[PDB]
């Protein structure tokens, strides 16, 4: 809910962060937007969304 | 009267009937979202 700079395995951005009930299925790590920008990431320490 | 009151009547049903009566205005609505949608999606575009 703050604003942060971000690097998530290496994609690096800025924006604010948020718990998501969007189901990524297991295989997945990163959702991608229609301008082709990540707008959901799936974090490497807890298996979250 | 009873001729103006039944046109006025006849404008209502069309309407409520069919989609493309207001084909003038959703075309301008359209392509405003369409000609923004076009520059969203020239953010995936490499350009070499
Ligand atoms: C590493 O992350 C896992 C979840 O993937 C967590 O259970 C574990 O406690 C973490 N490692 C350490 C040393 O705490």
């Amino acid at each position: 809910n703050k604003c942060v700079n971000f690097n998530f395995n290496g994609l690096t951005g800025t924006g604010v962060l948020t718990e998501s009930n969007k189901k990524f299925l297991p295989f997945q790590q990163f959702g991608r937007d229609i301008a082709d920008t990540t707008d959901a990431v799936r974090d490497p320490q807890t298996l979250e969304i | 009267a009873n001729q103006f009151n039944s046109a006025i009547g006849k404008i209502q049903d069309s309407l409520s009937s069919t989609a493309s009566a207001l084909g003038k205005l959703q075309n301008v609505v359209n392509q405003n979202a369409q000609a923004l949608n076009t520059l969203v999606k020239q953010l995936s575009s490499n350009f070499g």
